[PDB]
RNA sequence: AGUAUGGGAGAGGAUGGUAGAAUUCCAGGUGUAGCGGUGAAAUGCGUAGAGAUCUGGAGGAAUACCGAUGGCGAAGGCAGCCAUCUGGCCUAAUACUGACGCUGAGGUACGAAAGCAUGGGGAGCAAACAGGAUUAGAUACCCUGGUAGUCCAUGCCGUAAACGAUGUCUACUAGCCGUUGGGGCCUUUGAGGCUUUAGUGGCGCAGCUAACGCGAUAAGUAGACCGCCUGGGGAGUACGGUC
């Protein structure tokens, strides 16, 4: 399979829901196949510039390993979910597990 | 470089937010390319501003 | 009638004319004067002296609204920006900040053709 | 820029700190470049001449 | 695309000796597998000429190796073209 | 000459998605006589409210800074970010095939911009065109507008100062100074110094050249194959033929 790094920005008003969505995403990944090598919650960070007239957001960082169908499903879920205002997906070589900076 | 390394990224950014050329900071070309890519990814991620 | 204490000064300087607009914060206009209004018709619009005169007129008009400290923003090239900002201070205002806000595209639309003069 | 001004700073001195800020920023150069469209051929020739001048300056300052 | 395991299976099948990776049989089999694999790519990316140049290079190399093998040993040439399905 | 295995750099190509700045238009708040343009003006816009300034919408096209005598590609060419499919190149040591090579008449593939066909799109720019200027005249250069086009999909066209005005491949012939991607060695804690290789530049001995200049990226010394030239016009024209 392939290793991906995913960054999610969540509307602060819906921060109470973040746990449910991350559990269901991890559950989907696991039932299909693959691993989760990092899960980090940076918290409620202020944005450098407003997005959709919002000034703060919840930041989630995932380092996972999964397949193409799982990647497509995750992209579709991020697109169609409204709690997610921005997402970044980056291919990686080798799995990163060490606690990143910006964790605090 | 990595885009989460925000303080190090700010070390190479002017007060307008523009990227500093390699000639001024003495950077290597390979390191500079990675630094610029990290800056652009951070700008998209909204950890650092695009302008100002 | 309305009283404001803090204000913003917008300077629109070009190679052809200078426009000085005094607004309150939140961008609502209070007074405005241009080099065209104070004579200086045609080519005479662009000289620094005309910009100074227009800035003085605009500051005097805003003094009736009665604000004492203002923040100036300069947008555009051409003569008259420095003269205009000096005139605003010379009227008796306290300038709080002064910055350039001229728009710069990130390689957007195509400019017009080069003049062959 | 955002040139904020101190208690003892005169108006003229504040404006002077300002033109230094803006001259260091070099926004007016971009404004000059933006006003008319430059063909890619002319841009390439300009950059070629600039590179030659830079190398000549480097040689002159080294020796 | 093909993987190391897929390439190793072809090399093992067509090898003429121990650690034989340079024989015309092995080279032609590898090129044939790669060419057949790329036909799927060029069905969905018809206007990708830059990669089609490399595909044409593979075809030319296969032709040259086949002609060399035919010159060296006719029986091996017929056996290889029969095993790979090539018409010539 | 080629193959397998580890590692590396890249605006190489195709598809889809997405982010920020700016221009234009629309609606609204403040507000009042100009705005715009030039050498100077005028055409033009504005008291049914312009320009300026602030907030919110619509849409198209292009990617500031990084940026470089930098990089990649056979050439034409390729620059925001992300994913998918995919070509070539560089680099180390083994193992393998055993001349499998070079060039190439015909042929065939790709091939800037403009142009053509069918269907979409259209912010900005702008052939044609309209008006205002300048002028002896202005058909132009300047100004205010503006259609095709420039953009997308699917095809055609096959031409450029398509240039290094320098066909491809191979070997050899002083040195000095840069830069890009790798390999090795040495100092000694982390940054420097020697080499080697593949690119990309500046000088320059010998040699060559009518001269200018070229000079290991040759226009030097030699070999293999192909293309082309034979005074200037008439003329890349006429007739015939192919597309
Ligand atoms: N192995 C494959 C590698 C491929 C790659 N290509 C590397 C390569 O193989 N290179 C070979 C070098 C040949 C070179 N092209 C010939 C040349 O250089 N001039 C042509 C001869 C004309 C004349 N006899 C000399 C001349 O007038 N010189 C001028 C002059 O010095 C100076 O002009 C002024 N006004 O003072 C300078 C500033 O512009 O310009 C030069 N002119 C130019 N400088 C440019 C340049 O180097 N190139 C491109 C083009 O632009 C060139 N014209």
């Amino acid at each position: 399979m392939r290793h991906y790094e995913i960054v999610l920005l969540v509307h602060p008003d819906q921060s109470d829901q973040v746990v449910g969505m991350v559990e269901r995403y991890i559950s989907q990944i696991k039932e299909a196949d693959g691993q989760i090598h990092r899960l980090e919650d940076w918290g409620r960070r202020q944005l450098a510039y407003p997005i959709n007239k919002i000034h703060k957001a919840h930041y989630i960082l995932m380092n996972v390993e999964c397949g193409q169908s799982t990647l497509d499903e995750l992209e579709e879920l991020f697109r169609y979910n409204d709690a997610i205002i921005r997402n970044l997906i980056i291919r990686r070589e080798h799995a990163i597990t060490e606690e990143s900076l910006l964790a605090k | 470089i990595d885009y989460k390394d925000i303080d190090t990224l700010k070390q190479y950014i002017t007060e307008n937010g523009k990227i500093v050329p390699s000639r001024i900071t003495g950077t290597k070309a390979r390191y500079q390319r990675q630094l610029a890519l990290a800056i652009k990814q951070a700008r998209y991620l909204s950890l650092i501003p695009y302008t100002d | 009638t309305r009283t404001v204490s803090e204000g913003v000064a917008h300077i629109h300087a070009s190679f052809n004319n200078t426009i000085v607009t005094i607004t309150d914060r939140q961008g609502n206009a209070l007074a405005w004067a241009t080099s065209g209004g104070q004579g200086f018709r045609g080519s005479r619009k662009s000289t620094p002296f005309a910009a100074q005169v227009a800035a003085e007129v605009a500051g005097k008009a805003a003094l009736d609204y009665g604000l004492k400290n203002l923040d100036v923003l300069v947008k555009g090239p051409g003569p008259g920006r420095e003269s205009a900002v000096r005139a605003l201070g010379a009227v008796g205002y306290k300038i709080n900040s002064i910055t350039d806000v001229t728009p710069i595209p990130h390689n957007g639309c195509r400019p017009p053709k080069k003049r062959r003069v | 820029p955002q040139v904020k001004l101190k208690e003892g700073e005169p108006v003229d001195v504040a404006i002077r700190r300002f033109k230094r800020s803006c001259e260091k920023a070099g926004v007016l150069a971009d404004v000059r470049k933006r006003e008319f469209y430059e063909k890619p051929t002319q841009e390439r020739k300009r950059k070629k001449a600039a590179a030659v001048k830079r190398y000549q300056k480097k040689l002159a300052r080294e020796s | 695309a093909l993987t190391n395991a897929d390439r190793a299976e072809i090399i093992a099948k067509f090898a003429r000796a121990e650690n034989d990776t340079g024989s015309p049989e092995v080279q032609v089999a590898l090129l044939t597998a790669q060419i057949n694999d790329l036909q799927g790519h060029f069905k969905a990316h018809k206007h990708d000429h830059h990669s089609r140049r490399g595909l044409i290079r593979m075809v030319n190399q296969r032709r040259k190796l086949l002609d060399y093998l035919n010159g060296k040993d006719h029986e091996r040439y017929t056996a290889l073209i029969g095993a790979l399905g090539l018409r010539r």
